[PDB]
RNA sequence: GAGCUAGCCCUGGCCAGGGUGAAGCUGGGGUGAGACCCAGUGGAGGCCCGAACCGGUGGGGGAUGCAAACCCCUCGGAUGA
RNA sequence: GAAUGCCGGCAUGAGUAACGAUAAAGAGGGUGAGAAUCCCUCUCGCCGUAAGCCCAAGGGUUCCUACGCAAUGGUCGUCAGCGUAGGGUUAGGCGGGACCUAAGGUGAAGCCGAAAGGCGUAGCCGAAGGGCAGCCGGUUAAUAUUCCGGCCCUUCCCGCAGGUGCGAUGGGGGGACGCUCUAGGCUAGGGGGACCGGAGCCAUGGACGAGCCCGGCCAGAAGCGCAGGGUGGGAGGUAGGCAAAUCCGCCUCCCAACAAGCUCUGCGUGGUGGGGAAGCCCGGGUGACAACCCCCCGAAGCCAGGGAGCCAAGAAAAGCCUCUAAGCACAACCUGCGGGAACCCGUACCGCAAACCGACACAGGUGGGCGGGUGCAAGAGCACUCAGGCGCGCGGGAGAACCCUCGCCAAGGAACUCUGCAAGUUGGCCCCGUAACUUCGGGAGAAGGGGUGCUCCCUGGGGUGAUGAGCCCCGGGGAGCCGCAGUGAACAGGCUCUGGCGACUGUUUACCAAAAACACAGCUCUCUGCGAACUCGUAAGAGGAGGUAUAGGGAGCGACGCUUGCCCGGUGCCGGAAGGUCAAGGGGAGGGGUGCAAGCCCCGAACCGAAGCCCCGGUGAACGGCGGCCGUAACUAUAACGGUCCUAAGGUAGCGAAAUUCCUUGUCGGGUAAGUUCCGACCUGCACGAAAAGCGUAACGACCGGAGCGCUGUCUCGGCGAGGGACCCGGUGAAAUUGAACUGGCCGUGAAGAUGCGGCCUACCCGUGGCAGGACGAAAAGACCCCGUGGAGCUUUACUGCAGCC
RNA sequence: CGAUGUCGGCUCGUCGCAUCCUGGGGCUGAAGAAGGUCCCAAGGGUUGGGCUGUUCGCCCAUUAAAGCGGCACGCGAGCUG
RNA sequence: UGGGAGAGGGUGGUGGAAUUCCCGGAGUAGCGGUGAAAUGCGCAGAUACCGGGAGGAACGCCGAUGGCGAAGGCAGCCACCUGGUCCACCCGUGACGCUGAGGCGCGAAAGCGUGGGGAGCAAACCGGAUUAGAUACCCGGGUAGUCCACGCCCUAAACG
RNA sequence: CCGAGGGUAGGGCCCGUGACUGGGGCGAAGUCGUAACAAGGUAGCUGUACCGGAAGGUGCGGCUGGAU
């Protein structure tokens, strides 16, 4: 049956994409945290 | 000249349609459609504000002359009947002898080959636009200003039409369609006669996929419901209403006046509808 | 978080084949003129049968599964909400 | 030492289940240390509207080649989508960008919000929509509309020539559009050929044949031909297209009009360039100077922006054309021709799947195009097959129970059972024929029957062509032949009668309910005069609606027919300028504190004083509600009639043991041998009843009930047979569970149901296939039940607040 | 209550005897035949169907008879539901 | 051919009286109603009076013992469209006539369907009286309907 | 081949009969009221509609076969 994880590019860097999380103050607060963590990747990857 | 079906299938029983005997022209005019933007009943939020809408046939919005003391005695000519969608109404295609071309929302008796002129002079005849104060009392009009230059604003569906009564001072009264008499300022536009189509009323809808086509969803009824989400709602079996009627925000819906208490206009309001 | 699912918006696409035979139109009959009747033409429909496609009615299987909802037989819709 | 503790390790179950579709394998040769599993050949089987081919997503080197086999691969492995290394993706024309706009998003102006931020016209972004120039063949181990070959084309720059009032983000035209049906002419594709080309073949009884077998094309600029699309020309006026305008619009006149011309596409032909089979021989060579022709079928594709009909009335913007404005007319633009210029990204490979989504090389899920042939009425259905691709990454045996999937069955034929559940039956096409009832459509495939192959003869019409032959398509009649049987295989309704419910097609609890539930056209009530009501939002702003009472919101009812009675006392809602009550505020009789005092400061009655509430009315398709006791008729019985209490009024029509009836399997009737169900009645309706509608209703339904016919392995009542498992051998090898165990029966005892205690009895040690009575077997800290001053959803005339409204 | 699955059926039995039948008896208001009642006796037997989910019960047709009870109202790691 | 009378029919206009309701004024203790009453209405200002407005229906006098039509039936006034009919002349056709089973059309009221309209009136219904009762007669209310359009129904003491 | 008839399936008309149900006729002395005949105490009748234990009543329009 048809699961839920439908992979698509354009989705994924429009949704959780570097752009989209510096257009919003929440957004922001994700990328600060994950940097303060110390992740190798801020936002996830896509070939684009 | 409602038509009727032969009962060829369960829902031609009784499906009417309209004639479209006044119709003389079958393609709008490309310089005066514009796209409609289709909502589904969702604001700017994209929320629904008005439930059960969407998903009806696709719609060119046709650019209708609410005003007409645009081009006072400029007389024009009715080139043309058109079927437009957007209204109950028929539209009638003017062609000024000025070039310019307008749609006017179409009265009853109006023929093509006719002209029509508006302005304070313009005879009392089926398709003019006058002042309220230039329209003797008696006189059956549609399309009307609600306030000077404003645009014609009351009396613009199939068959209605609003009824002089007299005059006081700058202004007249009108008997509107819903049956309330109200002071209208004289100077605001009506153009003469009563709008057409009046057949409109008798138009038997005769399935469920007819509401579907005109953009009506389904309507469900709060007694179907659950309190979660209805006054109506819940109840073991079919359930009485078991309180005052109410509607899914909880405000009585079987005789609640709403009109607001000091709105101005209550001074230009004389009594309210009928029937 | 609406890449699942629900609704809506924009823009595209898809629906083998067969059946039934509405209105209208034409001719004929009829009549004062009509209604109306008959034949032909016509090709309407949340019309009929049935693939794709969308479903999931009954039963059987499966039940540390092929599968955290599947498989077989049967069954519903299939120009339409 | 315990916490169903935590982390790790290792046991048990056990050499047990399993090894992932029952499409299927066998042999020879080779390689190698090793081979069912790798390579090659022959044989067999499977898919073939795919299980073949091509795009798009997504994946990201998995591609090709060499060398490898520890792990990965459900076994093996010499193989591999695995390890190591090297190689591989080539564009002005394909796709995307340097073009356009859609929803939406963003957002100069502007609006709003404690902050963060929310809006918002233009504009900008945004595509699988618009627009725009490349076709065929060859080549590599691996890329190709990209390289190469042939023939074509586009834009930019500059130059020459000729022409013109040139010139734009501005004006206009155009672009530009639905659904269904559809004409003509073509193309794709396909069938046949006694014609053309071809290596060959003659077998096993016959055939050297008008034999068999294979192939008989693709692309192509101008020109030409065929078929279509688009388009009137001239003049005069002009106030509209937010400046201008010779353009467009409107008026008038003349001529042209199912034309023509101009223009633009498609198809054909076309210089030219390619391709080219079987078979044989080692992917190649040959065939081969390959031949490349005729007839038929024929699209859903093309001409196309075609035609008709219909109502639900069917994007935008740019490219393009035309108009003019600043300007500039040494310019500029247009046409022709020439030379030059032409960037960035993608391109491998998988792509219905072992490479994508499902933890797996997972029977699941995944959008678009091509999808050959024959027969079956058609078809993308079905069977078999082409091209192509596979035999599904454990096998070898055996031929028990039992299980699954399948085939048949004497006599009977629903006796099975909650139920014909299941499985039979029926089954396509042509013809005959078809009932109550009905809303005149239907019910209808009603029911029920007959026909169905092959051969010969005679014959009717159509398409193509030519009017003929040939090919092709619909038939009609006559006479025969064979079988158990001619939709001979495969695909393909069992039917009828009668109730309940719901009008109907639709919709629903993803993953236990598809229904009588929701929806539905239709009916009624009600709110709403437009800056509408209502809804989302603090607001701005939106929706409503670029709508306007024939409209929009809310509510109930639910096609249609015939209908929808009485109560307004309570609650709601509507009306009511009186009266009563009523907060802040007004008023300030009269007091109080302090001060020497002027004063300052505090309390404060009458009275004036909104909405709301009280009060007076109205109102039922508003919330709702619609009686009791007793008596009475010339047989009895029963009461049309009466008496009296009570109410706001006492349930009308219709229906009734009902989806409602407790007593209840009421009683009677029907159906049956027999009927708690069913149907028809009765009416003492525990506890129907009129838009939470009442009573009906043709048609409809994978709804629920009752009956009958047909037919059956459902059953009497079982038997046999098939395959996949179970079993045995080789390979690989889990799981929950588990205090430890050296783990028997009875009758007792025990915390009341004992392998474990007592007394008897029985019993050599250890397994394998089986069956499920026990281990109060496993699983899940009972979901019932209670308890906790535990939680959460929901309601209201519980309390108390808040939004909102007044 | 860190679960002792609950009605009915089906399948499979096994036991008690307070015996339905069959065998042996005594009494009879036992002439015979046929019964009544009690005693002994558990070896074997104890049917098919209509109705209902039913256990039970009623009914049809039979029968020697159409027994009544226990086994966690026997039996869901056996099935049904 | 030439004339006449007529509520004959259809359409569209349009005139005044009265009733009701609304508004303004003036005014106050009752009005209304009956056999008599009561319900009802009225100091929240009714009735009665005046001015203004809305709306529907019916057309006083003329009017008759009248007129017209096949019947049902038709009555303010105007215009248009239209039927029948009588008289005069003695002009035309030359028996072309009478009746008429079927058929077709017309057909008061009430009733039905779909819209609209709704002042007055009023089945049903409610209330007040009366009465033994009073599902009546009488009184206060009041919904269909009465009106218009289209389509049905097709009855009658449709009678002379 | 046709063919008496038999069989299968489905129609039409008629007869008999049926729980229960509709009204009708009749029947010396039942119960309720008093609708009609007199202006029958509301003139009556009437087509239709609605209502009511019952005769009836009422609405609309019609008749005189209505009195004074
Ligand atoms: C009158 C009635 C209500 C009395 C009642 C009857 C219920 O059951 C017993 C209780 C006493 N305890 C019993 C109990 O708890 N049974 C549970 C069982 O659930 C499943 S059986 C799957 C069933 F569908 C669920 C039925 C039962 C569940 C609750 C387990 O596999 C079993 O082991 C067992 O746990 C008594
Ligand atoms: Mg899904
Ligand atoms: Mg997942
Ligand atoms: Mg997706
Ligand atoms: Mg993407
Ligand atoms: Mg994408
Ligand atoms: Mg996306
Ligand atoms: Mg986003
Ligand atoms: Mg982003
Ligand atoms: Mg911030
Ligand atoms: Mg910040
Ligand atoms: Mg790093
Ligand atoms: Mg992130
Ligand atoms: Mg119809
Ligand atoms: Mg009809
Ligand atoms: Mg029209
Ligand atoms: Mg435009
Ligand atoms: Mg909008
Ligand atoms: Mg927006
Ligand atoms: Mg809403
Ligand atoms: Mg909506
Ligand atoms: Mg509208
Ligand atoms: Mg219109
Ligand atoms: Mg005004
Ligand atoms: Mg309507
Ligand atoms: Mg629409
Ligand atoms: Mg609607
Ligand atoms: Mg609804
Ligand atoms: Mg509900
Ligand atoms: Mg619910
Ligand atoms: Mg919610
Ligand atoms: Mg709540
Ligand atoms: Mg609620
Ligand atoms: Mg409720
Ligand atoms: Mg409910
Ligand atoms: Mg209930
Ligand atoms: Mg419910
Ligand atoms: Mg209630
Ligand atoms: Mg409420
Ligand atoms: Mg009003
Ligand atoms: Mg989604
Ligand atoms: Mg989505
Ligand atoms: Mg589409
Ligand atoms: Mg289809
Ligand atoms: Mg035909
Ligand atoms: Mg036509
Ligand atoms: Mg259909
Ligand atoms: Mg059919
Ligand atoms: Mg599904
Ligand atoms: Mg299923
Ligand atoms: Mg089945
Ligand atoms: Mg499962
Ligand atoms: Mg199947
Ligand atoms: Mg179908
Ligand atoms: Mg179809
Ligand atoms: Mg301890
Ligand atoms: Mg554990
Ligand atoms: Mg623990
Ligand atoms: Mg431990
Ligand atoms: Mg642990
Ligand atoms: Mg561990
Ligand atoms: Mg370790
Ligand atoms: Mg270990
Ligand atoms: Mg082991
Ligand atoms: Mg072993
Ligand atoms: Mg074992
Ligand atoms: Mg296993
Ligand atoms: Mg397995
Ligand atoms: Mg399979
Ligand atoms: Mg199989
Ligand atoms: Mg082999
Ligand atoms: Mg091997
Ligand atoms: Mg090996
Ligand atoms: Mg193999
Ligand atoms: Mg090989
Ligand atoms: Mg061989
Ligand atoms: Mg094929
Ligand atoms: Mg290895
Ligand atoms: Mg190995
Ligand atoms: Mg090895
Ligand atoms: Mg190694
Ligand atoms: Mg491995
Ligand atoms: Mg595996
Ligand atoms: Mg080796
Ligand atoms: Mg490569
Ligand atoms: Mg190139
Ligand atoms: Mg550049
Ligand atoms: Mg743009
Ligand atoms: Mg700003
Ligand atoms: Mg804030
Ligand atoms: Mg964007
Ligand atoms: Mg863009
Ligand atoms: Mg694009
Ligand atoms: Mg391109
Ligand atoms: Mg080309
Ligand atoms: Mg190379
Ligand atoms: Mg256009
Ligand atoms: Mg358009
Ligand atoms: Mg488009
Ligand atoms: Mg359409
Ligand atoms: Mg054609
Ligand atoms: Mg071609
Ligand atoms: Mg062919
Ligand atoms: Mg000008
Ligand atoms: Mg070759
Ligand atoms: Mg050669
Ligand atoms: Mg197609
Ligand atoms: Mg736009
Ligand atoms: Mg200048
Ligand atoms: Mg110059
Ligand atoms: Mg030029
Ligand atoms: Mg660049
Ligand atoms: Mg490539
Ligand atoms: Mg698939
Ligand atoms: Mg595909
Ligand atoms: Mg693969
Ligand atoms: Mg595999
Ligand atoms: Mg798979
Ligand atoms: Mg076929
Ligand atoms: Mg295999
Ligand atoms: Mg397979
Ligand atoms: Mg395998
Ligand atoms: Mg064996
Ligand atoms: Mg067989
Ligand atoms: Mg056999
Ligand atoms: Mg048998
Ligand atoms: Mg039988
Ligand atoms: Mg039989
Ligand atoms: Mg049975
Ligand atoms: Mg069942
Ligand atoms: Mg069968
Ligand atoms: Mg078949
Ligand atoms: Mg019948
Ligand atoms: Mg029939
Ligand atoms: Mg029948
Ligand atoms: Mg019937
Ligand atoms: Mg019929
Ligand atoms: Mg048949
Ligand atoms: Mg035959
Ligand atoms: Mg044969
Ligand atoms: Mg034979
Ligand atoms: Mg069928
Ligand atoms: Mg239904
Ligand atoms: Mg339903
Ligand atoms: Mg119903
Ligand atoms: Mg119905
Ligand atoms: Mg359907
Ligand atoms: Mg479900
Ligand atoms: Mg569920
Ligand atoms: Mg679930
Ligand atoms: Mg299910
Ligand atoms: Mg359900
Ligand atoms: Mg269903
Ligand atoms: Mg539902
Ligand atoms: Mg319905
Ligand atoms: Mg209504
Ligand atoms: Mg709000
Ligand atoms: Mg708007
Ligand atoms: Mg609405
Ligand atoms: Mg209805
Ligand atoms: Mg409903
Ligand atoms: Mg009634
Ligand atoms: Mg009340
Ligand atoms: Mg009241
Ligand atoms: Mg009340
Ligand atoms: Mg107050
Ligand atoms: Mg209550
Ligand atoms: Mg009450
Ligand atoms: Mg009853
Ligand atoms: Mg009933
Ligand atoms: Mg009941
Ligand atoms: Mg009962
Ligand atoms: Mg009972
Ligand atoms: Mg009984
Ligand atoms: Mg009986
Ligand atoms: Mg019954
Ligand atoms: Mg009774
Ligand atoms: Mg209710
Ligand atoms: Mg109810
Ligand atoms: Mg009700
Ligand atoms: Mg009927
Ligand atoms: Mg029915
Ligand atoms: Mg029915
Ligand atoms: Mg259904
Ligand atoms: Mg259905
Ligand atoms: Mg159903
Ligand atoms: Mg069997
Ligand atoms: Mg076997
Ligand atoms: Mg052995
Ligand atoms: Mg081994
Ligand atoms: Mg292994
Ligand atoms: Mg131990
Ligand atoms: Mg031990
Ligand atoms: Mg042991
Ligand atoms: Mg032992
Ligand atoms: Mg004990
Ligand atoms: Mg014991
Ligand atoms: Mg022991
Ligand atoms: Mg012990
Ligand atoms: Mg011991
Ligand atoms: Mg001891
Ligand atoms: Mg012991
Ligand atoms: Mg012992
Ligand atoms: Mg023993
Ligand atoms: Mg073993
Ligand atoms: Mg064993
Ligand atoms: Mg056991
Ligand atoms: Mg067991
Ligand atoms: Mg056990
Ligand atoms: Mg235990
Ligand atoms: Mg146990
Ligand atoms: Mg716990
Ligand atoms: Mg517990
Ligand atoms: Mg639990
Ligand atoms: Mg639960
Ligand atoms: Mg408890
Ligand atoms: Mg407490
Ligand atoms: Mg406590
Ligand atoms: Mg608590
Ligand atoms: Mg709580
Ligand atoms: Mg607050
Ligand atoms: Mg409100
Ligand atoms: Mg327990
Ligand atoms: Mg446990
Ligand atoms: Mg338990
Ligand atoms: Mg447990
Ligand atoms: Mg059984
Ligand atoms: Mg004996
Ligand atoms: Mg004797
Ligand atoms: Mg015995
Ligand atoms: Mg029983
Ligand atoms: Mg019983
Ligand atoms: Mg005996
Ligand atoms: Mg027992
Ligand atoms: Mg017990
Ligand atoms: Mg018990
Ligand atoms: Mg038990
Ligand atoms: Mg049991
Ligand atoms: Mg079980
Ligand atoms: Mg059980
Ligand atoms: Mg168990
Ligand atoms: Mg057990
Ligand atoms: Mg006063
Ligand atoms: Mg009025
Ligand atoms: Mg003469
Ligand atoms: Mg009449
Ligand atoms: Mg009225
Ligand atoms: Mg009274
Ligand atoms: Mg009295
Ligand atoms: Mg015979
Ligand atoms: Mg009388
Ligand atoms: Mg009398
Ligand atoms: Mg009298
Ligand atoms: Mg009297
Ligand atoms: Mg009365």
């Amino acid at each position: 049956m048809k699961r839920t994880w439908q992979p698509n590019r354009r989705k994924r860097a429009k949704t959780h994409g570097f752009r989209a999380r510096m257009r919003t103050p929440g957004g922001r607060k994700v990328l600060k945290r994950r940097r303060q963590k110390g992740r190798w990747r801020l936002t996830p990857a896509v070939r684009k | 000249a409602v038509k009727k079906f032969k009962p060829y299938t369960p829902s031609r029983r009784f499906m009417t349609v309209a004639d479209f005997s006044e119709i003389t022209k079958t393609e709008p005019e490309k310089s005066l459609v514009k796209p409609l933007k289709k909502t589904g009943g969702r604001n700017n939020q994209g929320r629904i504000t008005v439930r059960f809408r969407g998903g009806g046939h696709k719609r060119l919005y046709r650019i209708i002359d609410f005003k007409r003391w645009d081009k006072v005695g400029i007389p024009a000519k009715v080139a043309a009947i058109e079927y437009d969608p957007n209204r109950s109404a028929r539209i009638a295609l003017l062609h000024y002898v000025d070039g310019e071309k307008r749609y006017i929302i179409a009265p009853d008796g109006l023929q093509v080959g006719q002209q029509v002129v508006a302005g304070p002079d313009a005879p009392i005849q089926v398709g003019n636009a006058l002042p309220l104060r230039f329209i003797p009392v008696g006189t059956v009009v549609h399309a009307v200003e609600l306030e000077p230059k404003k645009g014609a604003k009351l009396a613009r569906a199939a068959g209605t039409s609003a009824q002089i009564q007299g005059r006081e001072g700058d202004y007249v009264i009108l008997r509107l369609p819903s049956g309330e008499l109200r002071k209208v300022h004289g100077e605001c536009y009506a153009t003469v006669g009563a709008v057409g189509n009046a057949d409109h009323k008798n138009i038997v809808l005769g399935k469920a996929g007819r509401s579907r086509w005109l953009g009506r969803r389904p309507h469900v009824r709060g007694a179907a419901m659950n309190p979660v989400d209805h006054p109506h709602g819940g109840g073991e079996g079919r359930a009485p209403r078991g309180r005052p009627p109410a509607s899914p925000w909880g405000w009585q819906t079987k005789g609640l006046k709403t009109r607001k208490r000091r709105k101005p206009s209550s001074r230009f309001i004389i009594a309210r509808r009928k029937k």
